[PDB]
């Protein structure tokens, strides 16, 4: 039979190139025809220099539907989580995600339609860009935002984004960019010497302080959040919050923390700050802490 | 697994009516083959990302900053018109006191490389809107980027130790009790209380450490920069270190009753 021949052009009118599409057994190409139908299904609902698009992104996109299937990953996946988009379309995202996580995928995929949560999901990529298989792989923390919207039936459009690790940084950072470190309580440990052009405070003086004394109190639902988010997980990234300046006012933030862990016993020693600065010192007359009028 | 196969050929043959007496099942490979054959274009992956992460896609200047392309999304993530954008400079849509960062991510002084940074833009007396940018560079020198939009009185808070000095106090105080945040910051809360009321106000205290975690509440006089005794409630929480429990202060939320 020249079944495996129709396969073949099958493959090769699947949207791919075709050196991966013919290294392709029969069941994988047939969940790759399945899923990109339903994906074009549901893009007739939604829609009624792609390089440039994807190569531009700091994540993957990824539409799931309400029974956990990947109906559609876009092809940058793989340069974040090594697992590529042949190998996983068509799956179940339980079968891919941290367990201990599941009931939250399973809590944004049902039913407001906006979403935004922190998932981890398998990577067999290392920060050489050398790749591992299935058995070795390490759990990747993913922000991920979207929308979950209905077909004709739900489906959740996410974009996921991993967050950088501070030690293996890629990507240039700018004058009100500054590194923070923590001890796993939060309390102020070391931080960087910007501070002091940028909030006023010198390194010193923060050093053995509760940060959650120096962030304006009607954030504190936010930041708790994340922290216990960084405790279930390892890393997070805030939301914007405002960290109150060393004379009166405050400034605004935005930071991703990281757990990292001792290489030799293999425990959580501290915590690695990322912090974006993302405005001048607001309402700097009035002062809101003790730490500010004891610095009039 | 013959299982999976069969239910893969008949989810193939469910959603397409053009095959669907159900036929051969080669006769239902080279029908999908036909059916893709008058079918991963760009627009519905423009449509894909301002769906997932609300962005848009922009080309500009490393050198001028003069944008040299802006999609149509633009419209719908800022109010703004696409023939405002076409033909100025980031510089113009950006908030004044973000332009020097701007510069840095701009320049070419420091390194095919990748940006990923943050700042406000005003959208359609101006209003700026917090937006995330990742990009990398590219000859055409420019950067190519995608703009993303993540977006996801009667009373005061303040927070105090556990002994009731004011440690923190929002600034919404100067329109209920009457005092600027400083003179309220370092006394304890039982020194502006009535006498009268004092005791009640410090068990009170007592209990909310004692019931960690639970909200508790309290009615006093507060006496005000007028000298006022003005009937208040407070409640009151203390809040603990998500990691080692530790209690890092007493949240109260004073309401003029
Ligand atoms: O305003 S802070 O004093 N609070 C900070 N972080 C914080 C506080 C309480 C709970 C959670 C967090 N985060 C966990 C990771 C993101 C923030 C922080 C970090 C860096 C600087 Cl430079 C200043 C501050």
């Amino acid at each position: 039979s020249k079944e495996t021949e129709v396969f073949y052009e099958l493959a090769h009118e699947l949207p791919l190139p075709h050196s991966v599409s013919s290294h392709l057994d029969k069941a994988s190409i047939m969940r790759l025809a399945i899923s990109f139908l339903r994906t074009h299904k549901l893009l007739s609902s939604v829609c009624s220099m792609d390089n440039l698009y994807l190569k531009a992104l700091e994540g993957f996109i990824a539409v799931v539907t309400q029974d956990g299937d990947m109906i559609f990953l876009s092809e940058n996946i793989s340069k974040f989580m090594g697992l590529t988009q042949v190998e996983l379309t068509g799956h179940s995202i339980f079968d891919f995600t941290h367990p201990c996580d599941h009931e939250e995928i399973r809590e944004n995929l049902t039913l407001s339609t906006e979403r935004d949560f922190f998932m981890r999901m398998k990577c067999t990529v290392t920060n050489r860009g050398r790749t591992v298989n299935l058995k070795s792989a390490t759990w990747k923390v993913l922000h991920c935002t979207g929308q979950v919207r209905v077909y004709n039936l739900s489906c959740l459009i996410i974009m996921c984004e991993p967050i950088q690790h501070p030690s293996h940084m890629d990507i240039p950072l700018d004058s009100k960019t500054f590194l923070s470190r923590h001890s796993m309580d939060m309390k102020f440990t070391y931080c960087d010497d910007r501070i002091l052009e940028l909030i006023g405070y010198h390194p010193e003086e923060l050093l053995g302080r509760s940060a959650y004394e120096f962030y304006h109190a009607l954030d504190s639902e936010n930041m708790t959040k994340s922290h216990q988010n960084l405790c279930t997980k390892g890393q997070v990234v805030s939301g914007q919050y405002r960290m109150l300046a060393k004379h009166g006012g405050y400034v605004w933030l935005e930071t991703q923390g990281t757990v990292i862990y001792n290489p030799r016993n293999l425990q959580p020693q501290c915590i690695m700050c990322v912090n974006y600065v993302l405005s001048e010192i607001e309402k700097n007359d009035v002062v809101f802490s003790m730490d500010q009028t004891e610095s009039l | 697994r013959r299982n999976k196969m069969t239910a893969y050929i008949t989810e193939l043959s469910d959603m397409v009516p053009t095959c669907s007496r159900k036929p051969d099942k080669l006769t239902i490979l080279r029908m999908a083959v036909s059916h893709m054959k008058s079918l991963l274009t760009d627009q519905e992956l423009k449509h894909l990302i301002l769906e997932a992460a609300d962005g848009f896609l922009f080309i500009v200047s490393c050198e001028t900053g003069r944008v040299v392309y802006v999609s149509d999304s633009v419209t719908p993530v800022l109010n703004q018109p696409q023939s405002e954008w076409f033909g100025s400079t980031l510089y113009d849509q950006v908030h004044p006191d973000d332009v020097d960062k701007l510069r840095e991510q701009l320049s070419t002084s420091e390194n095919g490389s990748r940006r990923s940074f943050i700042c406000r833009m005003r959208c359609g007396e101006p209003h700026f809107v917090v937006v995330h940018c990742t990009g990398y560079i590219k000859a055409w020198f420019c950067l190519v980027a995608i703009g993303r939009l993540q977006v996801t009185p009667t009373e005061f808070i303040s927070r105090h130790n556990i002994e009731g000095i004011f440690t923190f106090v929002d600034h919404r105080c100067v329109a209920t009790v009457g005092y600027q945040p400083q003179e309220l910051l370092g006394k304890n809360i039982v020194e502006f209380c009535h006498p009268e009321d004092q005791q009640l106000l410090r068990d009170s205290f007592q209990q909310v450490v004692k019931l960690k975690g639970q909200v508790l509440s309290v009615m006093f006089r507060f006496r005000s920069k007028t000298r006022e005794w003005l009937w208040m409630r407070t409640s009151s929480f203390t809040f603990q270190n998500p990691y080692s429990d530790e209690i890092e202060y007493i949240i109260c939320t004073n309401t003029n009753v």
